[PDB]
């Protein structure tokens, strides 16, 4: 009565979801990625800064 | 900023785990074929009982 | 600096595949006995056919 295949179900959703996200937007975490730390100065937060 | 980390935290995971799909897949194949085996052996197994 | 973002995005896969660790041990479990099963049928089916 293992029933493990409701649980590697919910796995495969999960699983295929993140494959989706990743086509959907991999390219704009690709590009984000390297130039993350700018989101936390904001142009004027600069002056304020 | 925030939800940038927070994404970028989660991505590679997502990246990591989507690969399993595939062997996720043969996986729930492997387990739902051993699941019908269970459920004939089961109703078999009543239908002798009497 | 490199070897620092590597090792953060090692961290992620380390945790995420590390908690798979206890599942594979059932999987490796049943894929014995079932290994156990095959040798025990191969024997039997040697020493008829003899």
């Amino acid at each position: 009565l293992i029933d493990r295949v409701e649980e590697v179900r919910e796995e495969m959703d999960e699983a295929q979801e993140a494959a989706r996200f990743l086509q959907q937007h991999g390219s704009a975490l690709t590009k984000l990625e390297p130039m993350v730390a700018v989101l936390q100065s904001d142009p004027q937060q600069h002056e304020q800064l | 900023w925030q939800s940038a980390r927070e994404l970028l935290r989660d991505w590679p995971s997502q990246r990591h785990l989507a690969d399993r799909v595939q062997p996720l897949r043969m996986r729930l194949s492997e387990l739902e074929q051993r699941l019908n085996n269970q459920q004939n052996a089961e109703r078999l197994l009543s239908e002798f009982c009497k």
